């Protein structure tokens, strides 16, 4: 599970960076955020599924 | 732009001639109204107020045919219901332009304040992240330069 732990670490760093990118998108053009919210959704569901994979 | 300019000039001439025709109608109305109030009872006054009605009707002819002729920019005039019901309240219609452009400016300034606030949140977040995370400073600066592109629709005011 070391691989999955490092994957979770990269996932949380990507989540923080993508929230910063979402703020940047909304602070130049508040219309292109729709795919960024989808990216945040994919990051969140991958994080949660990684946690539930670690759950057993 | 030349077509728009000559359209605006012809529109101004049309507005002026509609205004003077309407002024003539209103003057005829006050004339026949004071003729009714100061009626001498004579058949000549009867014919006079008939004549007043006749000029009013033919003025209505001339400004109805100018409301339907092909060479008309009056169809190109855009009029909402708020200005005409605004006039029916007896209250000044240039306030509608004044309050309307003030709403434009108020919304623009609200959006600009939100714009600058989002910028402050973004760069405060960025500086704080690169303080906490030195390994993430290159992706943060890449995001900053990506999410602050070169201004080509912002240099003009």
């Amino acid at each position: 599970y070391q691989y999955k732990i490092q994957e979770l670490r990269k996932l949380l760093k990507s989540l923080l960076l993508n929230y910063l990118e979402l703020i940047g998108v909304l602070s130049i053009n508040p219309d292109m955020y729709e795919r960024k919210v989808e990216n945040i959704r994919t990051i969140l569901v991958n994080i949660h599924h990684l946690l539930n994979e670690y759950r057993p | 732009m030349n077509g728009n300019s000559t359209n605006n000039e012809q529109l101004q001439q049309e507005l002026a001639t509609t205004q003077d025709q309407v002024a003539s109608i209103i003057e005829s109305f006050v004339e026949l109204g004071v003729s009714i109030y100061d009626f001498p009872g004579t058949p000549e006054a009867t014919k006079g107020m008939i004549t007043n009605l006749q000029r009013n009707v033919d003025r209505l002819y001339k400004l109805n045919v100018r409301s339907n002729d092909p060479q008309s920019s009056l169809s190109k005039v855009d009029i909402p219901l708020e200005v005409v019901q605004y006039i029916e309240d007896g209250r000044n219609p240039d306030i509608y332009t004044r309050e309307f452009v003030e709403a434009i400016r108020r919304s623009n300034q609200y959006q600009r304040g939100k714009m600058h606030g989002l910028k402050q949140l973004r760069d405060s977040l960025a500086d704080k992240i690169v303080d906490e995370f030195p390994e993430l400073k290159e992706p943060v600066e890449d995001i900053i330069k990506r999410t602050s592109p070169i201004d080509n629709v912002s240099n003009t005011h």
